[PDB]
């Protein structure tokens, strides 16, 4: 049993930094991607400043 | 005493075994095997079958 377990757990160890692998580049994807998303607003709003400045 | 020299005789061999790491692996292994000269089939070990396995 102790055996057994041993095996089980060394592989479940090999699952686990897979699953850990993929979920930290899924939240790098998902931090660059709000980045983008704030320049591109950060970029309108100030466009819209300055057209409100001419006004 | 007839021997059947002619005829392919097939064993089985299984079971859980040790590896070299420490590891536990379960195995099964077949053995294909004639009989030559009937006198050293005969008269060298009781049940020769059961020896060989």
């Amino acid at each position: 049993e102790a055996i057994y377990n041993r095996m089980r757990a060394e592989r479940e160890a090999v699952a686990r930094r897979h699953r850990s692998q993929g979920q930290e580049e899924a939240e790098k994807l998902r931090a660059t991607a709000d980045y983008e998303v704030t320049r591109t607003l950060a970029e309108a709003e100030r466009q819209g400043r300055i057209m409100r400045g001419e006004g | 005493k007839p021997v059947n020299v002619e005829a392919v005789r097939e064993l089985a061999a299984s079971g859980v075994m040790l590896t070299s790491d420490e590891n536990v692996v379960r195995v099964e292994m077949n053995v294909q095997y004639r009989v030559t000269n009937p006198e050293k089939y005969l008269y060298s070990v009781t049940s020769p079958d059961d020896s060989l396995r």
